[PDB]
């Protein structure tokens, strides 16, 4: 139903983070992508709301979270923009959890 | 893509009111999705579809019931199709 795959997003593809002083590291950032065909509905029901959604998208199941290391630096760079904390799986589901927030 | 308009027979089986078949359409489907983390945004990135009623119609139907008969609504599908969830 779902697929999961590790992809580069056009924002992280390098992906640059700048602190004060102007400092910027760079690189490269694999996401977790998850992507295929939920089952999903709409029907009438009675009373208010007057529709029901079954509505799911392919979630990844998150089970730990992964330090991205950014390699080129400019000289003198601040730790905190030396890495991206990115949450990890590696199985999809498909949940309305992406559409609530 | 794949979202169908698809017959629902449903049986009103109140105490006190008469049994009545109602027969409404429902959408029902599969459609594209795709969804990552995105920690910039600190938030999900979702670019997703689903199976949602474009259009409907109103379904008026008289429920007598023994203490007072009522009167019932429901959307009927008339066109199903993929589209934005949150729209």
């Amino acid at each position: 139903e779902c697929e999961f795959a590790m992809r580069l997003v056009p924002g992280f593809n390098p992906l640059r983070q700048v602190d004060a002083n102007g400092k910027e590291c760079r690189g490269n950032v694999e996401l977790p992508f998850c992507k295929g065909y939920c089952k999903t509905s709409e029907s009438g029901t009675h009373g208010f709301p007057p529709r029901v959604q079954n509505s799911k998208v392919c979630t990844l199941v998150t089970t730990s979270t992964r330090k991205v290391v950014l390699d080129d630096c400019d000289d003198g760079a601040d730790e905190s923009v030396k890495f991206v904390m990115v949450p990890h799986g590696t199985d999809c589901e498909c949940s309305a959890v992406p559409l609530e927030q | 893509n794949s979202c169908k308009k698809v017959g629902v027979e449903e049986l009103i089986n109140e105490k006190g009111c008469d049994l009545m078949i109602i027969r409404i359409n429902r959408c029902r489907g599969h459609c594209f999705s795709f969804t990552f983390p995105n920690p910039l945004t600190k938030k999900y990135s979702v670019h997703a579809k689903c199976c949602r009623m474009v259009e409907w119609e109103m379904l008026e139907t008289e429920l007598k019931c023994s203490k007072g008969n009522r009167n019932l609504r429901i959307p009927s599908a008339t066109q199903c199709e993929c589209f934005d969830c949150l729209v």
